[PDB]
């Protein structure tokens, strides 16, 4: 056997077996930034009431789901190493988990330049003068030549603060600090 | 080739290698710890991950930690300068005397010597005990196993033979402690400093110690059985000497292989043991042999769990041995000491062509009158003693005289009982038992025979009992 | 009130970045946590609500975590934090006279314990160089224990038997009986004690603190308590925490004692906690390393040499067995770790021998025979006179008559058997033991009746403490029973026997 | 369910191209060795109960024919087999020397010689 | 034994009165929360500065 | 706060939510049924999916069927109007006499009392049964167990400790039926209405009732015992009374907890039980306590499977008791009823300072003569009576007069055999055993000590046969 390029996520399960065999095969010949553009076009033709009618049908035939997608994957736009991959999943019986692999390849390819975004969870939204700081003072932490991304979700049970999660960091400043006043009642 | 840790589940760490996969049975060095933790490779899983076993504590093992590789199995020190020392499983000092300065290392994984390197000769060996030397005699170079349950006398019978044989011997000895009480590993370090076998200033010691005890993780209690017979093989093969091998206890080698069987990934066999019982055992019990370059006389204590001899851990050890001395508990409850069962010990050289046709006719009449006793004990429980005939009364009296005469005060019972110790020669042992069967001591009380040496001391007691009457 | 306001100004609201793992499941105590990259094994992790837990398994996808508490405040999607410390409990002499839970928080309500030093629950037993042999005695005040089955200081002794036979009472007369040394003057005859309650309901442990506080026994003990209501990882952690308060004493000079009541309930808290982590079962669904569970515990009970401090740490593990069968799985694994045993039975308890000790089977590696010098004289001959009795005294059906031959010896046993019986929560001393044992073996009781010896004892004992106080002080001081001390006792038993029954 | 030969190195070549470099009709690489049991990717034409012959000189015996790999027991030590070692075929069920050139000799279970006299001189074979 | 029991019944009620009243007092404020956010920025601005 | 059924295996319904996951042990309401179907959350299986255990039957459920979130655990109406009413696991009136109107509601799941809320004071509750008064005295505020097989008498014995204690009680009473048969739960309604304990017409009733029997699904038998345990805590902490509590049978809390533990995905422990056998028992039993605010006097009947006392379900209950009354089968083959084992039954108040030093010596002195009859049964069975001494034909003939003088006719058993139920006081049993130990009745036969009350009936029965 041979050694392979290490993906910077290393997920597990039935996704990350096939979603690393694709990352290692396409990182050879430097086919990396191209192949995500082709995997997002099979990511639209999978959801079709004739294509998805037999991509998850058990009772069609073991063989005719191999010729029907191989004729489909080659003619319209592309003939890269993905045409072998769709032929590889279909030859094994893993056609049901096909949307799982591309959602697994996307999170594996995103970290090659991405951030795994933070999650500010405070209140009803804010103005521009207090948000463009937190979209810039959250860039002062990382410092590795990167372009940050973010999510926002509103929760009122946190009464008077904001929680944020840069990766797996969780600097919590909120109204948990009422429960921390148990030490007054704790002798 | 540096790997990385992925899964620490118990004492079974799995590592993942980027460049070079190491073979089965190697050693791996976990970085960044102030103590030395050694992991030995045991399986190859796929996608360049191996399944190892730690030799120490697995606390503080964070995933993603580097793992080096040495290129060989575990390499201990060996030679002549390992005498009067105590050593670890991976070959380190544990007695705080400094390091072991030797010029030769031996990797602990070797193969059993072939069929054409087998010395065939038998001898005899005299230890001084009237049950060993009469009924299950040893052999110079044989293999000797001490069975019996818990609390019947196995650390005493093995520390008395260290006194008897391993001081009047020209060759060397090794004591390997495979998982026992750390209290009992402090007596024998100090019982032999005052007795000259260990000398702490000059270079005339005659023993080497290997101690990994029962406060140790169960992957390191499976490889002090092999650090023992790697020091005890350099004295047989390389130097052409003669060695003695003392191991206590060898059941903790098997039993510490059942503690990591299912965590490795095997289906467990019958009563809970690993499915490789008689294979990992016989890989080890064939390196303890006498070849045509030297000799080894091995004495191993064998714990029988819950006095159950048909257990699979003792009953697969009855074939790697020449001589069995089986201590029972229903005998040591009668005060008889050594507890050795007369009708269950057995040797190979009990033979009318090695020990002679006078030694043989005696020890096959002691065992024949003790099996004649038990058929009368079922009659006594109903008929009572004063219903028997006058011939069968003569049997019970001699048999109780013989049973009390098999007992003997050891020298290491001078702190337990307060008696004085004996060491009976072989020519007196045969003569004494020959006369009780004849009838030449039918006129004495039984309390003379309890805890004496030669038969001439068992009439010097029947006169003191009659004067103080 | 000034107390609540001063507690709230001393509170520190420090904030920092944690290291944090989202929860993926929570059921029956096990919380498989996504995330938690740099976590150690056996690290203490802290949930959001105030709970606490210990990450046992490491795995590439998830991280198995068990909870010290209750799993109903924890919902999928929670936050698990990192402390940064393998699990440790407070230690010191400042815990003396308290009842504490399995992590060192007081459940008596006398306040916060002021403790300064913290010690792990997973530390290592000392090896071969820093020990020494067993020199000293440990007096229990039981008369069948101190004479026949003595226990040195630093020796693991196993009290084994059934339910409701005396296993807790034996180890509580021992707690009471060291009251006389602890108010004395020398610092090397004391014995500080520790009781670990595993799997016991709170209407037994709050009742044992009552029995230990009228006799003022609680001023020198600690009670580490993990009740049957606790989480199964809290009954597993309790003996490893109680043993680590014992090694404040032993690693600083003094002498400790520790009772595990019991150790058949620290095993079924390991069988359950490590089946829900998906670990494959062994025999009786116990894990692979129940022998390694008990062995790494019972080897810290050392006896250090005198160039380290010379301190000792006795241990008295209790074991409950089913139907009096000693060949089970967890009994035999712990018989072969301890130096000696005390076999408590049921037919002894009911026939009348209470404390129901099988003195035939209660073997003991005698601990370099540190019985004491005077008891060696009277219980040396007692040991043989009782052993002579047991071989010959089991007929219950007599047909022949040999009063010169046999009936003299068996009359010496029933006078020494009925001497060995005792009461409850009233333990004797050693020189009050030498006196009453003197009168039994020297033939001074064969003209009584055996139904009057228990009555003979208390009238004798009250006479010697009252009228003969300077007699018993020469046995305790000089150690031995001297020949002139043999002379003075020869009249006192016979003067009292002249006017006992009148 | 994952399947034994679904590892990240088997799938990785099939995305590249066809497997012309290794033939797999006659030789198959080893997936995973442990405790005297091997797993081999390939060897499509192996009969059941057929001796194979590993790369380090040892032998084998085929016992589990499975839809993605074959499990073969190993004669000898296991510290010589590894992951990535080519296995080949002999083409027959195991056979042993047989004659009257065995009389007076001491043989092991494969018909070899251990008593050190010399090699067996028989001109016949037999399937076990 | 009457002096101590009436202190214990009074102590728990005194705690819950301060505790249950602070829930509405922290909920009503709307101007000081904007003050509370800028210091929460400045704490995080202070927090990343000591790391790197 | 809504979700749909995804999977159904027996009584373990799986349910997927979309936002608002319920915390563990909430209640969920299944919409679209004729009856009430309440699901209680047990697990959290990952990515917005819970696994629940259902209280009633699950037949007729389809996937996608909606499920609504309550917000709270199973709550029941508790108060003084609960007396004389029968309830089920979710607290609905099954007496068909209309609703239960109280001012407050009590959740099923609450914690245990602390360490510093325990009461240590012990007394003696004299019952009127000779085997229990002499050898193993009950207390006033402590747990009691009645271990027994199938067909020995664990409930005829519990119908006496109502007939002797719940009449002369001053406070309230609570009964619970966990997994035992339903005609016996009907003859406790038509025997407490007739005898004035249930008052159908006004508010002068003493006992409450709670019932889940052996027809329910096993998510109901596993939680009916926490229901009667909650109506007997309001009458302790908030009203301050002295309540009784009778539980029969408490084994089915555990037998029906290893029937839903296989389907939650758990590796089994020894002989087939759940992995958590002895933590759920120590969370139910740690709330049945006497405390500083009231006093509950528990009497629990416990079942032993296939007549085995080393089975893991009976043999972990023993650490939670104070008294113990191990019954036996081979005793009851002779005719000794109540078939109590005198050698296996204990207490914590049998003590010379508590039970009185005269009583304590008739106690320990009658076990001594009973053990010595057992220790010769090897020799008597093989050899004979006639190969014994003369002292040991006088611990045999005196310990067969003592076994027979422990059998008493009960009040509830008059309808079986037609013999008057006898109640003895305490002081007439101590006096009546000292006259068998000292040897005053050694001429009377042994058929005269059998099934009589106080000791004067034994000489009267001996007077009859002549
Ligand atoms: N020295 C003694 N003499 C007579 N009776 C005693 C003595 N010590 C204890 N007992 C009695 O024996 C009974 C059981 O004792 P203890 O509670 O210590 O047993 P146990 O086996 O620890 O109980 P458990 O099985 O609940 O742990 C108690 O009722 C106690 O009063
Ligand atoms: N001469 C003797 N013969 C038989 N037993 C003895 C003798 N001297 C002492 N003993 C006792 O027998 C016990 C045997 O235990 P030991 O041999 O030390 O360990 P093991 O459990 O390994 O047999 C010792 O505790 C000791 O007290
Ligand atoms: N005190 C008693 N006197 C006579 N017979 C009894 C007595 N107690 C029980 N029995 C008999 O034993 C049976 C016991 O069954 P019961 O107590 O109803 O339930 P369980 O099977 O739980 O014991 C009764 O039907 C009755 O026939
Ligand atoms: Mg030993
Ligand atoms: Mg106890
Ligand atoms: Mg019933």
């Amino acid at each position: 056997f041979a050694k392979l390029v290490r993906p910077p996520v290393q997920i597990y399960g039935i996704e990350g077996r096939y979603a690393t065999a694709l990352y290692s095969a396409a990182s050879k010949q430097n086919k990396l930034e191209q192949v995500e553009k082709e995997l997002l076009r099979v990511a639209q033709i999978l959801k079709e009431p004739k294509v998805a009618a037999s991509i998850m049908n058990p009772y069609v035939k073991r063989s005719v789901k191999v010729k029907s997608l191989s004729d489909m994957t080659a003619k319209e736009k592309f003939s890269p190493l993905t045409s072998n991959l769709i032929n590889l999943l279909a030859e094994n019986g893993r056609l049901s988990s096909t949307p799982g692999v591309i959602s697994a390849f996307s999170t594996m390819m995103s970290v090659h330049r991405g951030e795994v975004p933070c999650s500010v969870t405070t209140a009803s939204p804010l103005d521009e003068a207090t948000l463009t700081e937190l979209k810039t003072v959250l860039k002062s932490f990382l410092s590795k030549g990167q372009i940050l991304k973010l999510e926002v979700k509103v929760d009122p049970s946190i009464m008077g603060g904001m929680i944020v999660r840069i990766g797996e960091k969780y600097v919590d400043m909120s109204a948990k600090t009422k429960i921390q006043k148990l030490s007054r009642a704790m002798r | 080739a540096t790997g990385r840790i992925v899964a620490v589940i118990g004492a079974v760490v799995d590592v993942q290698f980027d460049e070079g996969l190491p073979p089965i049975l190697n050693a791996l060095e976990v970085q960044g710890r102030e103590t030395r933790l050694v992991l030995e490779v045991a399986q190859h899983l796929g996608e360049s991950t191996v399944r190892t076993i730690a030799m120490d504590g697995t606390e503080g093992l964070v995933r993603g930690q580097k793992v080096l590789d040495s290129g060989a199995p575990i390499k201990i020190p060996v030679g002549p300068e390992t005498l009067g020392r105590i050593m670890n499983v991976i070959g380190e000092p544990i007695d705080e005397r400094g390091p072991i300065k030797t010029k030769q290392f031996a990797a602990i994984h070797a193969e059993a010597p072939e069929f054409m390197e087998m010395s065939v000769e038998q001898e005899i060996l005299v230890t001084g005990i009237k049950v060993v030397d009469l009924l299950a005699p040893y052999a110079k170079g044989g293999k000797i196993g001490l069975f019996g349950g818990a609390g019947v006398g196995k650390t005493v019978l093995i520390m008395e033979l260290i006194n008897n044989v391993a001081k009047a011997h020209g060759g060397y000895s090794v004591f390997a402690g495979v998982g026992e009480r750390t209290r009992e590993g402090n007596d024998l370090y100090h019982e032999m400093i005052e007795s000259g076998v260990i000398n702490l200033k000059d270079a005339t010691s005659k023993v080497a110690l290997v101690y990994g005890q029962m406060n140790e993780p169960p992957g390191a209690r499976a490889r002090v059985a092999l650090t023992g017979l790697t020091v005890a093989e350099y004295f047989r093969d390389q130097e052409g000497q003669d060695v003695l091998l003392f191991i206590d206890n060898i059941f903790r080698f098997t039993q510490a292989g059942s503690e990591v069987s299912a965590l490795l990934g095997r289906i467990p066999s019958a009563v809970g043991y690993q499915p490789t019982l008689a294979t990992d055992m016989g890989t080890m019990q064939e390196r303890i042999t006498t070849t045509k370059k030297g000799s080894i006389t091995s004495v191993q204590a064998i714990y029988v769990p819950a006095d159950d001899l048909t257990d699979p851990a003792p009953a697969t050890t009855f074939a790697h041995l020449d001589a069995t001395t089986v201590l029972s508990r229903a005998i040591a409850e009668l005060g008889i000491y050594p507890a050795v069962d007369p009708l269950d010990s057995t040797s190979r050289i009990m033979d009318p062509n090695i020990v002679g046709s006078e030694h043989y006719d005696v020890a096959r009449g002691v065992q024949k009158i003790l099996q004649d006793y038990k058929s009368l004990q079922d009659i006594i429980a109903i008929l009572g003693m004063d219903e028997l005939s006058e011939e069968d009364k003569l049997t019970v009296s001699r048999a109780r005289k013989i049973q009390r005469f098999l007992s003997q005060p050891f020298q290491v019972a001078e702190v337990f009982t307060g008696h004085l110790g004996k060491l009976v020669p072989l020519k007196e042992t045969i003569k004494g038992f020959q006369q009780i069967l004849a009838g030449e001591y039918d006129h004495l009380p039984e309390q003379a025979f309890y805890m004496v040496g030669p038969i001439e001391e068992a009439v010097a007691k029947a006169d003191k009992l009659a004067e103080e009457h | 009130s000034s107390i609540l306001e001063e507690r709230i100004l001393g509170a520190d609201t420090s904030v920092d970045l944690e290291e944090t793992g989202r929860v993926l499941s929570i059921g029956d105590g096990i919380a498989r946590v996504h995330g938690l990259r740099n976590v150690q094994a056996e690290e203490m992790v802290e949930f959001s609500s105030g709970l606490k837990g210990m990450s046992l398994n490491l795995e590439p996808d998830n991280v198995g975590v068990v909870v010290f508490g209750n799993d109903k405040l924890i919902k999928e999607g929670d936050i698990v934090k990192r402390t940064g410390a393998i699990v440790d409990v407070p230690v010191g002499e400042e815990l003396l006279g308290r009842v504490v839970d399995a992590l060192g928080n007081a459940i008596d309500g006398k306040g916060p314990i002021g403790s300064k030093t913290r010690r792990r629950v997973g530390l290592k037993a000392p090896g071969i160089i820093p020990r020494i042999s067993v020199r000293e005695p440990m007096q229990t005040g039981i008369k069948a224990v101190d004479s026949l089955v003595p226990i040195g200081r630093g020796q693991r002794e196993l009290i084994i038997g059934d339910r409701q036979t005396g296993k807790t009472s034996i180890a509580i007369d021992t707690i009471i009986n060291q009251k006389r040394f602890n108010d004395g003057t020398d610092e090397k005859k004391k014995l500080y004690c520790i009781y670990v309650a595993i799997g016991q309901k709170r209407s037994t442990v709050a009742q044992l603190v009552k029995r230990l506080t009228d006799a003022d026994a609680m001023k020198y003990t600690i009670v580490v308590s993990a009740t049957a209501s606790d989480a199964a990882p809290l009954q597993y952690l309790a003996p490893y925490s109680g043993c680590s308060m014992g090694e404040y004493f032993r690693d600083n000079g003094k002498h400790a004692l520790i009772i595990y009541d019991d150790l058949s309930k620290q095993a079924v808290a390991y069988r359950q906690m490590s089946l829900l982590l998906r670990r494959p079962p062994g025999r009786e669904a116990y894990p692979g390393d129940v022998f390694y569970l008990h062995s790494r515990l019972l080897e810290r009970a050392a006896k250090m040499n005198d160039a380290f401090g010379g301190g000792s740490l006795t241990a008295l593990p209790v074991i409950e067995t089913q139907a009096g069968d000693v060949s089970a799985y967890i009994p035999t694994n712990v018989i072969s770790i301890t130096d000696g045993q005390i076999f408590l039975e049921t037919e002894l308890f009911y026939k009348g021998i209470r404390p129901a000790i099988n003195v035939g089977l209660s073997v003991s590696r005698v601990g370099s025979a540190a019985q004491t010098r005077a008891m060696k004289q009277v219980a040396g001959t007692m040991k043989l006179e009782l052993a002579q009795y047991r071989e010959v005294a089991a007929f219950a059906q007599f047909g022949s008559d040999l009063d010169a031959a046999t009936q003299q010896l068996l009359s010496r046993g029933v006078r020494l058997t009925e001497l060995l019986k005792q009461g409850q929560y009233a333990p004797m001393a050693i020189e009050e033991q030498v006196a009453v044992i003197y009168a039994g073996v020297r033939g001074y009781l064969d003209k009584l009746e055996p139904s009057k010896i228990t009555k003979f004892e208390n009238a004798f004992l009250s006479h010697v403490i009252s009228q003969h106080q300077a007699l018993l002080g020469k046995i305790r001081a000089d150690g031995k029973i001297s020949e002139e001390t043999d002379a003075k006792l020869k009249e006192i038993v016979t003067n009292f026997l002249a006017g006992f029954e009148a | 369910k994952t399947g034994t030969a679904e590892v990240s190195s088997i799938l990785e070549e099939r995305i590249l191209g066809a497997d012309t470099s290794v033939d797999l009709e006659e030789t198959g690489r080893v997936l995973s060795i442990g405790d005297g049991i091997a797993r081999v990717h390939g060897l499509r034409n192996v009969q059941a109960e057929e001796m194979v012959e590993f790369s380090s000189g040892l032998k084998g015996m085929s016992l589990n024919l499975e839809p993605d790999n074959v499990g073969v027991v190993v004669f000898g030590n296991d510290k010589l087999i590894k992951e990535g070692d080519i296995v080949k075929r002999t083409g027959a069920i195991v056979d042993v020397p047989v004659g009257e050139e065995l009389l007076g000799r001491v043989v092991d279970a494969l018909g070899n010689a251990i008593d050190g006299k010399g090699p067996i001189g028989s001109k016949t074979r037999r399937r076990v | 034994s009457v002096q101590n029991m009436m202190r214990q019944k009074e102590q728990e009620h005194m705690i819950r009165w301060v505790e249950k009243h602070v829930v509405q007092s922290i909920s009503a404020q709307q101007e000081k929360e904007t003050i509370a956010k800028c210091i929460a920025d400045l704490k995080l601005l202070a927090k990343k500065a000591q790391a790197q």
